[PDB]
This record gives C-alpha cells, sequence and structure tokens, in this order.
C-alpha cells in the first residue's frame, strides 16, 4: 500500500497549505498588489505517489510579475 | 531704394484697436472639478467581494 499511503498523505497536505495560500492571496488583494479581479475558479490536484502538480485556472490571466507574487505566497 | 520699379501693395487689414484697458478682458469656460469630479474607474458587476 506504499503508493496509496504516499498519494493519500500528498493530496491531504496541499489540501491545508491551498487553505491558507487563499488567506494571504485575500490580504495581498486588500492592500495594493495582486489586484482585485485575479481570482481563480477551478483547482485540480494530481498525485502519482511522492510526485504532485496543482493546477488553477483563471477568468483573467494575471500580469507576470502577480504570477512571480502568488507563485512566491504559495510556496 | 530697396524696391524696384513696380510695387507690390496689399489693398485690406483687419486689426483691433481698444480705448480702454478694461476692455482686454475675455471669458472660457472650465468644469469645477469641486463639485463635479471627472470620474475613474466606470460602472462594474459586484462578483469578487475581498
Amino acid at each position: 500500500w506504499t503508493g496509496t499511503q504516499n498519494d493519500l498523505v500528498n493530496v491531504s497536505n496541499h489540501h491545508m497549505a491551498y487553505d491558507e495560500y487563499k488567506k494571504r492571496v485575500a490580504e495581498l488583494q486588500r492592500q495594493g498588489k495582486i489586484s482585485i479581479d485575479v481570482n481563480d475558479k477551478h483547482h485540480i490536484v494530481r498525485v502519482f505517489g511522492d510526485d504532485s502538480t496543482f493546477i488553477m485556472t483563471y477568468d483573467e490571466p494575471p500580469s507576470a510579475e502577480e504570477v512571480h507574487l502568488m507563485c512566491a505566497t504559495f510556496v | 531704394a530697396v524696391e524696384m520699379y513696380v510695387a507690390v501693395r496689399i489693398s485690406r487689414f483687419q486689426l483691433e484697436v481698444l480705448r480702454d484697458l478694461h476692455d482686454l478682458v475675455r471669458s472660457r469656460t472650465y468644469l469645477d472639478v469641486s463639485k463635479s469630479p471627472l470620474a475613474t474607474t466606470p460602472i462594474r458587476v459586484v462578483e469578487y467581494v475581498r
């Protein structure tokens, strides 16, 4: 059951990280940085054993430095 | 002397003369943003409170 355990753990902490990343992004939005109207709609997490990926979609694509700011906030 | 035998001349001219200094003032219109300021951020719908 090693693969099942690895993918169960990997998909668990991802939700708890996204939960607080949303709070940090909301904090940045109320101040002047990422700006409003940059809000994701669907987020999908894919796990294959240890390795995992995270995909978030947007209606209006944020500019280049917005991507850096949000990626740094998430990491 | 610096001109030649035939002279080129002008028939009509229009110039404005004034009699008093008080007449020298005119008027133009402005917006007075104190009560009707210029707009920004046009009307939008509400979908993302935060």
